[PDB]
Parts: C-alpha cells; sequence; structure tokens
C-alpha cells in the first residue's frame, strides 16, 4: 500500500467557475480580495467591488483531492492550503502559484490555522497528528528543498476536525471526534488542559485576542464558550437544530455568528436570548467569513456544498442573497461503456456527456437525455478493466494501476487508430506514453519517437501519481520536460511506469484455452482473436471459409468479427461447435 | 457418532447441530433422492438414519474443495458453516433456495459519514450472524458502533468522496433458523432455551456447538442437540439433561454456535 498508482483528471485548461462545493473562505480587505478553497482541488481567487462583472481572478491549481483550509498570511503575500491529499502546500497569494509542499501529514489534512503575531501556522488532519511551521522558512521553500524545522505536538486520541491559534501566538486549541477539547502552548509544545463538555463532533474553534476565553461549535448542535482562565465552560447555547460546523466573531468578542446543517444562519450574543435569523442557505455550511472593513461587521460570505457562493449582509433577516459568485455543475453520476474506452457522465444541471477516456477528452454534450436510456443507445463486446473513477473533486479523475493497467489489449482498427497492417494495441500503455510524452525519458527510439504514435492527451491536463493516500508528485502533460519537474520524476514515476515509457517494454499478452467439437481439440489463442480466424482454421482441420464454416458456443451461432472474450464473458474452459 | 481423524471436530460438530435443524435435514434427504460437496453430503446424510460412523468420504471431498483445512492442525467451525452454507446457497443457484429459505435473513447496517452527518442506510443478507459479547439484546436491537478510518473510510452519496464514518447493524429480518455466532480475538455469556424475538417470533433452543479451552484453533468442539437432549462428541453419544447447560455461559469454558429454530 506504499505501492504508486498514476491519476489524471479531464477538464478544460481553466475552470473558471468551482465544479463542487467550498469548505473555505479568506478575504483581503487590502486588496478588495476573496480567495474560497474548493471540495474540487481548486484555490481560486475573486474581487469583491461592486464593479466587477466577472469578478473571477485567477485559479490556484496544485492540489488533487478536497482543499479543505486555507490561511492568509504577511497581508496576503503568502496563502497556505491543506488538502484530503496529505499535503499542506504553501503559496504566493499574490502573483497566484505554489511555492512549496508538505508531505508530513499521513492522512486528509482538514483543519489549518493562524497566530498573526509571532507568524507561526499548525495543520491538522485525519491522521491524529499537529504539525507547526514559523512562516518565514516556508516562504522561502521550494519543490526541491523543502526540509524544514518542524515543531510536532502531540496527544490527540481520535481524528481532528479543527483548530485555532490565539491572535498572540500562545495558545492553540484542537477539537475532534473525542467530544474533549485538548489544549496546547505552541512555542513550547506542551499541553495545557483537557476540555470535558461536548457530546459529540467538534468541526469549529475561534479565540480570543488574548486566549484567555473561546468559543467551540459542534456536531450536537451547541456552541460552547470556555473560559480557559478557570479550564471550565461558562455558557452552552443551542440555537441551532443540527451539528454547527462554522463560526466567526466581531472584533468586540462578543457576537457570535453560526451555520450548520440547519443552514440557518443565527447571530446572537452572550449578553443569548436576543437571536438574529440571518438566512435559510440552500444548502448546508460548510464555513463563513465576516468583513472586517468596519466593525459592526457589514456583510459575511457564506460557503457551502453548493458550487456558488454568495455574500449576505447586516422568521428571516434577510431573503435574498446580496452576492453570488457563481458555480459549475459537479459531475456525480458516471458509467463506463464496455468497449472500455469511453464514459458517459451526468452532471447536477443533468447534463449527459459522452467522453473518450484513452484520448482524454469530451465527446459531445446531450443536453438532457434521459441518463439510463442514453446508456442504452450499447455495443455487445468485452474488453478487460484497466482504470477506474472518482468523482470526489466534481471532475472526471482517472487512475491507474499496475495490477490491470495493462489488461486492456484492442486492435488499432478496432480503437479507431487508422492502419495502411492491424497491430496489437495495449490501451493503458499508449497512455501512460501519452501523459509522459513531453518527457524526455520517454524519448527512446528501440529497433527519435516521441509520444505514443496515435494520439495526445491535451497539454494542460494533470499527471498525480498518489500512493494507494499520499500524492506524492503532480504536474501538468506540457510541463513533464522541464528541468525542475524531471528531477522530480526520476524521484517518483514507479518502475512498473518506466518499463513500458522509457524502455519501451512491452507486457504480457493474455491468451485463452478454448475446446473445439462439432473428439474436442485444445486450442490456445490470443484473447482478441477474431472468430473468423478459427473458422479459418477449421478448413484446413481464405473468404470460401466464411461460407463454409459455422462456430457456435452455447449451440448459439457465432458473428465472425467477434473476438474469443466477448463470447466466453457473453454466450458462456470455452467451448465451440461447428457445422 | 463420528469418528475423529485427527482435530476434524470442527466439521463433525457443526454436521450433527446441522442435522437436527429439522427443516434443513429434510430438504437435504430429498437431494440425493435426485458428485460436488452437496452429493458428499447427501451420501453422509442418507447414512445416519440409516443405523459410530466415519465420514472420510466427506472430509476427502471438503479438504480437495478448498484447501484452508487440509492440514493436520485443527479450524474455525464457523468457517466451515458459513463455507457449508453458502458453497451450498450457490451449487443449488446453479442447478431463491431451500437453504435461502431456512436460514437466510437480513440485517440494518447505518452508516453515518462525519463531513455530511448523513444517515446514509443499506441492507444486506446473512445465512448466520456474528455477533460479540446478553444474547436478548443484540438480536432485538442494534449494534454498538464501530469507526471506519485509515484505510477504511467509507464512500458517501452526498460527499462523491470516501470520508470518516460510523458503522453498526441491527437485524431487519430474522430467519426461520438464526444460526449465530459469538466473537474470538473467555466470559460469562448467558444464552436462554427459548428467545423473545422481533408479530413476536420467539424461537426454541434447537442445536448448539461449544468450545473447550482458551483460543479458537488448538482445542476441542462438541454438539448439544434436540432429542424428539442429547450431548454429542465424536466417537461418544450420552443424553444430558437441560440443566447442564448454563455450565456453558483461564479456561473459563464458554459456548459458541447457537442455532435457534422458530416457535412458528
Amino acid at each position: 500500500r506504499r505501492k504508486v498508482q498514476v491519476s489524471y483528471v479531464i477538464r478544460d485548461e481553466v475552470e473558471k467557475y468551482n465544479r463542487n462545493g467550498v469548505n473555505a473562505l479568506q478575504l483581503d480587505p487590502a486588496l478588495n480580495r476573496l480567495f474560497t478553497a474548493g471540495r474540487d482541488s481548486i484555490i481560486r481567487i475573486w474581487s469583491v467591488n461592486q464593479h466587477k462583472q466577472d469578478p473571477y481572478i485567477a485559479s490556484m491549481e496544485h492540489h488533487t483531492d478536497w482543499v479543505n483550509d486555507i490561511v492568509l498570511c504577511c497581508n496576503g503575500k503568502t496563502l497556505i492550503s491543506a488538502s484530503s491529499d496529505t499535503t499542506v502546500k504553501v503559496w504566493n497569494a499574490h502573483k497566484g502559484f505554489c511555492m512549496s509542499t508538505l508531505r508530513t501529514h499521513k492522512d486528509y489534512v482538514k483543519a489549518l490555522a493562524y497566530a498573526k503575531d509571532k507568524e507561526l501556522v499548525a495543520s491538522a488532519g485525519l491522521d491524529r497528528q499537529i504539525f507547526l511551521w514559523d512562516v518565514n522558512t516556508l516562504t522561502a521553500l521550494t519543490a526541491s528543498n523543502n526540509t524544514v524545522t518542524t515543531s510536532s505536538l502531540s496527544g490527540n486520541k481520535d481524528s481532528i476536525y479543527s483548530l485555532a491559534m490565539n491572535q498572540l501566538g500562545t495558545i492553540i486549541v484542537s477539537g475532534s471526534t473525542e467530544k474533549v477539547l485538548r489544549v496546547w502552548d505552541p512555542r513550547t509544545c506542551a499541553k495545557l488542559m483537557k476540555l470535558k463538555g461536548h457530546t459529540d463532533n467538534v468541526k469549529a474553534l475561534l479565540l480570543n485576542r488574548d486566549g484567555t476565553q473561546c468559543l467551540s461549535g459542534s456536531s450536537d448542535g451547541t456552541i460552547r464558550l470556555w473560559s480557559l482562565g478557570q479550564q471550565r465552560c461558562i455558557a452552552t447555547y443551542r440555537v441551532h437544530d443540527e451539528g454547527v460546523w462554522a463560526l466567526q466573531v466581531n472584533d468586540a468578542f462578543t457576537h457570535v455568528y453560526s451555520g450548520g446543517r440547519d443552514r440557518k444562519i443565527y447571530c446572537t450574543d452572550l449578553r443569548p436570548d436576543i437571536r438574529v435569523l440571518i438566512c435559510e442557505e440552500k444548502a448546508p455550511v460548510l464555513k463563513m467569513e465576516l468583513d472586517r472593513s468596519a466593525d459592526p461587521p457589514p456583510a459575511i460570505w457564506v460557503a457551502t456544498t453548493k458550487s456558488t457562493v454568495n455574500k449576505w449582509t447586516l422568521t428571516p433577516l434577510c431573503t435574498q442573497p446580496d452576492q453570488v459568485i457563481k458555480g459549475g455543475a459537479s459531475i456525480i453520476q458516471c458509467h463506463i461503456l464496455n468497449d472500455k474506452r469511453h464514459i458517459l457522465t451526468k452532471d447536477t444541471n443533468n447534463n449527459v456527456a459522452y467522453w473518450d477516456v484513452l484520448k482524454a477528452c469530451k465527446v459531445e454534450d446531450l443536453g438532457k437525455v434521459d441518463f439510463e436510456d442514453e446508456i442504452k443507445k450499447f455495443k455487445m463486446v468485452y474488453v478487460p478493466n484497466w482504470f477506474s473513477v472518482d468523482l470526489k473533486t466534481g471532475m472526471l479523475t482517472i487512475t491507474l494501476d499496475e495490477s490491470d493497467c495493462f489488461a486492456a489489449w484492442v486492435s488499432a482498427k478496432d480503437a479507431g487508430f487508422s492502419s495502411p497492417s492491424d497491430p496489437k494495441l495495449n490501451l493503458g500503455g499508449l497512455l501512460l506514453q501519452a501523459l509522459l510524452e513531453y518527457w524526455p525519458r520517454t524519448h527512446v527510439n528501440p529497433m527519435v519517437q516521441k509520444g505514443n504514435g496515435y494520439f495526445q492527451v491535451p497539454p494542460h491536463t494533470p499527471v498525480i501519481f498518489g500512493e494507494a493516500g499520499r500524492t506524492l508528485f503532480r504536474l501538468l502533460c506540457r510541463d513533464s520536460g522541464g528541468e525542475t519537474e524531471s528531477m522530480l520524476l526520476n524521484e517518483t514515476v514507479p518502475q512498473w511506469v518506466i518499463d513500458i515509457t522509457v524502455d519501451k517494454n512491452m507486457p504480457k499478452f493474455n491468451k485463452i484455452p478454448f475446446y473445439l467439437q462439432p473428439k474436442k481439440d485444445r486450442l490456445s489463442a490470443s484473447d482478441m482473436l477474431q472468430v473468423r480466424k478459427v473458422m479459418e482454421h477449421v478448413y484446413e482441420k481464405a473468404v470460401l471459409a466464411e461460407e463454409k464454416i459455422e462456430l457456435l458456443c452455447q449451440d448459439q451461432v457465432l458473428d465472425p468479427n467477434m473476438d474469443l472474450r466477448t463470447v466466453k464473458h457473453f454466450i458462456w474452459d470455452l467451448t465451440l461447435h461447428y457445422r | 457418532g463420528l469418528v475423529n481423524f485427527g482435530n476434524t471436530c470442527y466439521c463433525n460438530s457443526v454436521l450433527q447441530a446441522l442435522y437436527f435443524c429439522r427443516p434443513f435435514r429434510e430438504k437435504v434427504l430429498a437431494y440425493k433422492s435426485q458428485e460436488s460437496l452437496l452429493t458428499c453430503l447427501a451420501d453422509l446424510f442418507h447414512s445416519i438414519a440409516t443405523q459410530v460412523i466415519p465420514p472420510k468420504k466427506f472430509i476427502t471431498r471438503l479438504r480437495k474443495e478448498n484447501e484452508l483445512f487440509d492440514n493436520y492442525m485443527q479450524q474455525d467451525a464457523h468457517e466451515f458453516l458459513n463455507y457449508l452454507l453458502n458453497t451450498i446457497a450457490d451449487i443449488l443457484q446453479e442447478e431463491p433456495t431451500w437453504v435461502h429459505e431456512i436460514f437466510q435473513g437480513t440485517l440494518t447496517n447505518e452508516t453515518r459519514c462525519l463531513t455530511c452527518e448523513t444517515i446514509s442506510s443499506k441492507d444486506e443478507d446473512f445465512l448466520d450472524l456474528s455477533v460479540d459479547v446478553s444474547i436478548t439484546h443484540c438480536l432485538r436491537g442494534f449494534s454498538n458502533t464501530e469507526t471506519l478510518c485509515s484505510e477504511y473510510k467509507y464512500y458517501c452519496e452526498e460527499c462523491r468522496s470516501k470520508q470518516e464514518a460510523h458503522k453498526r447493524m441491527k437485524v431487519k429480518k430474522l430467519p426461520m433458523i438464526l444460526a449465530l455466532h459469538l466473537k474470538r480475538f473467555s466470559y460469562r455469556v448467558v444464552f436462554p432455551l427459548e428467545l423473545r424475538l422481533f408479530p413476536d417470533r420467539m424461537y426454541d433452543l434447537v442445536a448448539v456447538v461449544v468450545h473447550c479451552g482458551s483460543g479458537p484453533n488448538r482445542g476441542h468442539y462438541i454438539a448439544i442437540v434436540k432429542s424428539h437432549w442429547l450431548l454429542f462428541d465424536d466417537d461418544i453419544v450420552e443424553k444430558i439433561d437441560a440443566q447442564a447447560i448454563e455450565e456453558f455461559y483461564k479456561n473459563s469454558e464458554s459456548g459458541y454456535i447457537l442455532f435457534y429454530q422458530s416457535r412458528d
């Protein structure tokens, strides 16, 4: 399970709009800029002015799975993300690119945390580990040399879902699936206090500038304010009806703003029966961001499991959103048509589309035809499996593994590919050649060839190398060639790939033994041998044989353009009769 | 009586505990009426109501079909049961089924995702039931949740991804003969003769299978059954009285597999 797979994603060069829900928000009041963090591995940037028609500024693309939390520092000179790909990445928030990557987490990295004063940050995740990093090193860190003083933090029983540091860089608290809230001192890694009181999962933590009292929201639906000074809960607060997953707080640290599976965005004050129902969002609320433009916080941005992000303004308080940042459709259903090179999807807008998996592109959109009846309008053939598909990013992420990547052999003919004769061809094999097309090692000439020879994958297509959870490396097909992106290949691409793409060493054929009988006979053949060629054998036991021999499995007559594995897969050791 | 070929009581004790499952014994005698592991068991069963017996016919076939018994060492009766039962449950589905009618029920296992907190719910079947250590509660109600974490996260609908989650189970449909089985990785585990289960269908305890020792692959199995009660250990066949059950609830001896036939 520290064995390596090769993934890629099927997507337009630019995906302006979030093609799945949003897990985290950041706001730069200096530059009118908002950063969302997608459940599609993309941090996009936006301009908040009423001015902007489409606000969209840039896309920050380096993750492989759900980006889960983001944090701006040095005044948004530097952004830091964390994702389900185990990585905490570190960016340039101004230009819009990814400086370095931290792979020290062992599972989905869930929450991030920032103590502005001391400029220290913390990442935490489902691997139950908490890490500390001093920012000024991470901004000096690269893709070639990312070894740095990493402090670690210890205590947690179970998977952590939230994390928060006081403004001063003196207190840090985590909340996990143990209802308790473990607390530490950052500058020493030493433990401070347990904080028993909850009955469920705590997805949300906040602190006061001094970190003397703090808040917590939970999947029990309760907001609890704690006095760390007295290591005790001082008040519980059931405004919400379902688990609370999102919080924010005013500069005075007195009025709370919350939101959950409810969708209800209440806001209450410690002075707690004066609750202010702001709205009822159409989707569960993931996280929220306040505007600190001026105190009586004007408006609060709200991110959900829905692709579109709104801003709300300050029996319902508001009714319509004051802002709309639009969003993409999410593919939610899939189907692989059994030629095993084509796929039919269906997005949240009920748009059905037909794709080609091997060439890594869309064939067409089919408006909104009945999906499950469109899957029929269904060639009767069998090709072995070679890839798998996930929709975690709301996009087609395609995965190739050593175990069976090289299963699919088809005929150049039967793959569309021209042949002025007809050779045998391995699907995944051509593909790896075509994803690492621009990698100069792949440029071996056997007895200068670059590519596979039949097709190319779209140059913007991301190529990904993840352990069966950690993601080890990621580049776009075109950038396979840059020296910096190529010492990293020699470090990462696994032997099972090298063998085919670099050494051009082609793999096993699959033969099929079968019996033939009108005394039976023992034969064997390539599992993609045309039935025609078997009738050609019967005569001697070339077009003349179309007229004469008839082939028959399970007493059904055989189409003489069928390959053997189709037959055994459907009609049916395999046995065939003759006449 | 059935001879011991050396640590082969894992079989002898399941076979005679299935032999006192009335519905199942009947359908099998009608199957030799009209050469796989099912013909071997029939050939066997066909010859016990006839007249101590060597089951060498059956053993020969079992361990040449499944290499998890083909050694001198012991085995685990529940592996065998589930093997034997499934391996009939399809040997018939080829040529729902008479086995399915008898032993099959279903359970609900509910899967609460932690990112959405969706209580997703789907069902699945069972021929037998494996549960861990009062019996009355384990069936009537639920399991106790067991998390899903490192390499065992759950695929969510809402999430369209694999995210952490909570599983637990509950019997959704009791079967005619409830094949029941208890953990090992021992106690004072209590179990009644009549059992009030979910229309309250309650069950007479008909057959059971016990284990001597302290680990389930080096000790010794035996059998207790419904007589028209009796105690069966490999060469011996002696009667026992219903109060000699509570003895089996260091090598503090427990039981293993309970069969509850319905009062139906």
